């Protein structure tokens, strides 16, 4: 994350962290229910083999609340595509469940309908992780949040070299130094309505991290909600 | 505005419109309360909220 600011102490519950053998995270996560996380399907080939890291704020010291568990199943969306990144998304079925806790709670999953129209059409969205916090820099040591607005849908096509699908949005800024960047992929894209939040989005892609004249690109997770109650019930 | 375009048709989540009427509805994990309006954590940790 470029800009924004740290979450603070229980201000990101449903984040994970996908972490590779070195224990490093490469990409992020939502937490949906104490066996499910949604990320990008495109985050499945950047490890061989990952474990899901929940309830971290900090990756340099021990707090007391991180939780590591293994993966079972991999559900990735069968019409991915590496040549577009359409269809960027993936649900993953962990071995043991989430034991809930401050740091540690699920973000809910909206209705379609209702969310295009109500949630969607509000302001701004909240991405978050442990990305970078500069395009050349490396991954952060702490979690972050950065407040993004969304963007009109002509002018986020109008802004892109490459084809936004109806399976995308995009969010961010036009000049401001502020997006997501590289090892955020993944992680939560929510938007609070009446002090809850709902998951509007996966981190996805950009041409770049908060360049001028370009927008972060989402999964459009509105687009997937029947796909993932049902990868959710096997 | 009408029904569910004007601020919601007062539901603290899901607003649908059946027979030119509001009904509101909560995500899992919530229960709607007898006000058939606002959501109510069914037990700890419900989703979406901030922890503590
Ligand atoms: C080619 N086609 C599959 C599509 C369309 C153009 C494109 C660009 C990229 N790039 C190019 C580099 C960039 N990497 S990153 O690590 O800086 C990054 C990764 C994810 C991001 C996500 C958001 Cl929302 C914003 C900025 C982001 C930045 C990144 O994600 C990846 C896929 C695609
Ligand atoms: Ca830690
Ligand atoms: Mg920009």
């Amino acid at each position: 994350i470029v800009g924004g600011q740290e979450c603070k102490d229980g201000e990101c519950p449903w984040q994970a962290l996908l972490i590779n053998e070195e224990n490093e995270g490469f990409c992020g996560g939502t937490i949906l229910s104490e066996f499910y996380i949604l990320t990008a399907a495109h985050c499945l080939y950047q490890a061989k083999r990952f474990k899901v890291r929940v309830g971290d704020r900090n990756t340099e010291q021990e707090e007391g609340g991180e939780a590591v568990h293994e993966v079972e199943v991999v559900i990735k969306h069968n019409r991915f595509t590496k040549e577009t990144y359409d269809f960027d998304i993936a649900v993953l079925r962990l071995k043991t469940p989430i034991t809930f806790r401050m740091n540690v709670a699920p973000a809910c999953l909206p209705e379609r309908d209702w969310a295009e129209s109500t949630l969607m059409t509000q302001k701004t969205g909240i991405v978050s992780g442990f990305g970078r916090t500069h395009e050349k820099g490396r991954q952060s040591t702490r979690l972050k949040m950065l407040e993004v607005p969304y963007v009109d849908r002509n002018s986020c096509k109008l802004s892109s070299s490459f084809i936004i699908t109806q399976n995308m949005f995009c969010a961010g800024y036009d000049t401001k130094q502020e997006d997501a960047c590289q090892g955020d992929s993944g992680g939560p894209h929510v938007t609070r309505f009446k002090d809850t939040y709902f998951v509007t989005g996966i981190v996805s892609w950009g041409e770049g991290c908060a360049r001028k004249g370009k927008y972060g690109i989402y999964t459009k997770v509105t687009a997937f909600l029947k796909w993932i109650d049902r990868s959710m019930k096997t | 505005r009408k029904l569910c375009s004007l601020d919601n048709g007062d539901c603290d989540q899901f607003c649908h419109e059946e027979q030119n009427s509001v009904v509101c509805s909560c995500a899992r994990g919530y229960t709607l309360a007898d006000n058939g309006k606002a959501c109510i954590p069914t037990g700890p940790y419900p989703c979406g909220k901030q922890t503590l």
